[PDB]
């Protein structure tokens, strides 16, 4: 009824698009049609999965939060967390005693300060592709740190300049086995900053 | 009027906490008790989310509550099946 | 020959440091790094299973060269 993934493969022109359950869909040779294109994301893994999308987790323990440098520059944090450390101390007594009879003036600061971070210290973030998915993980694997280079922290612990120790060995070793389609320049595609390579 | 033997009150006060105020007291004097307890018993079991929620890393079990974590002592059989 | 025993390492080299020295050199496809109960500090050496036996070789004979943190990294087959 249906055709194997080699028919697939020799039918399409991306047989690497062509899912592992493809080949029972009604239409596998119009999803992979679909799939092939230049501007197309893939179904996102839940789907195979029994577990719920970012539910199972259960266990760890994770930083609250990292504020934007003009915030920070701002430094309501300080106050902030000092208000917040005096308020705990404070007993309910104190607490109606401070509600009959307010005690403003606090932080203070300015207008200007927060005009200044909203505006002329706006900064631009980082956003992601348009054909990026997140799943469960997305936030490890941030090398793509070229292969064929060294890390910043290798070079300054085994003090290479920017002349690494293995780095002599490492062109007279060839490429490695690992990775064939890496090129280290410098020394075998004759490399800004720590990426010597790709 | 009995001056002395009126009911108890001073000035300045401010008056006593509403039913919000009173609960959510009595849920930090609940989440105090409760830590005093699991420092007492050491358990390292005991976990606190980022999202601020009981976990249990040796049953792996969230709880909504800290009496559901302070019933949650199965975590025996789960402890030795952890175990190894 | 996958697995492959890397050491000579320090406190400032860790899995994570290995892991990215494997993607410099050659791919690992697993990490075994244990560590005690009461200290918990990396020994700077780990059972890294790589993907091909040719990475383990590749590391144990071209890649045993380096000074990771300070200390000179040996490869060994395992
Ligand atoms: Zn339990």
């Amino acid at each position: 009824n249906r055709f194997t993934v080699a028919e697939l493969k020799q039918l399409v022109a991306r047989p690497d698009v062509v899912e592992m359950h493809d080949v029972t869909a009604q239409d596998p040779k119009l999803l992979v049609h679909l799939k092939a294109t230049r501007n197309s994301v893939p179904v996102p893994r839940h789907w195979c999965f029994k577990r719920k999308y970012l539910q199972g987790k259960r266990g760890i323990e994770k930083p609250p939060f990292e504020l934007p440098d003009f915030i920070k520059r701002t430094g309501i944090q300080e106050m902030r967390e000092a208000l917040q450390e005096k308020e705990e101390q404070k007993t309910m007594k104190s607490k109606m005693r401070e509600k009959v009879r307010p005690k403003m003036g606090k932080i203070d600061i300015d207008y200007q300060k927060l005009h200044d971070a909203f505006f002329k210290w706006q900064t631009k973030p980082k956003l992601t592709i348009h054909g990026d998915l997140y799943y469960e993980g997305k936030e490890f694997e941030t090398r793509l740190k070229k292969p064929g280079d060294l890390s910043d922290e290798l070079r300054i612990s085994l003090g290479m300049p920017v002349p690494p120790p293995w780095l002599i060995a490492m062109q007279r070793y060839g490429p490695p086995p690992s990775y064939p389609n890496l090129k280290i320049p410098g020394l075998n595609s004759p490399l800004y900053g720590d990426v010597f390579g790709t | 009027m009995d001056f002395q033997h009126r009911p108890g009150g001073k000035t300045g006060s401010g008056g006593v906490a509403s039913s919000s105020e009173s609960n959510r007291d009595r849920r930090e004097r609940l989440r105090q008790l409760a830590l005093e307890t699991i420092d007492i018993n050491k358990d390292p079991y005991f976990m606190k989310n980022h999202l601020g929620s009981y976990e249990c890393k040796l049953c792996l079990t969230l709880h909504n509550n800290e009496g559901s974590y302070l019933a949650h002592t199965k975590h025996q059989t789960n402890l030795a099946r952890r175990a190894a | 020959d996958a697995t492959v025993y890397v050491g000579g390492l320090d406190e400032k080299v860790s899995e994570p440091l290995l892991w990215e020295l494997f993607l410099q050199a050659g791919p690992v496809v697993n990490t075994h790094m244990p560590k005690d109960r009461v200290t918990g500090q990396h020994q700077g050496y780990g059972f890294v299973e790589f993907l091909s036996e040719e990475d383990a070789d590749y590391a144990i004979k071209i890649m045993n060269m380096i000074k990771l943190y300070g200390k000179p990294i040996r490869v060994n087959k395992a």
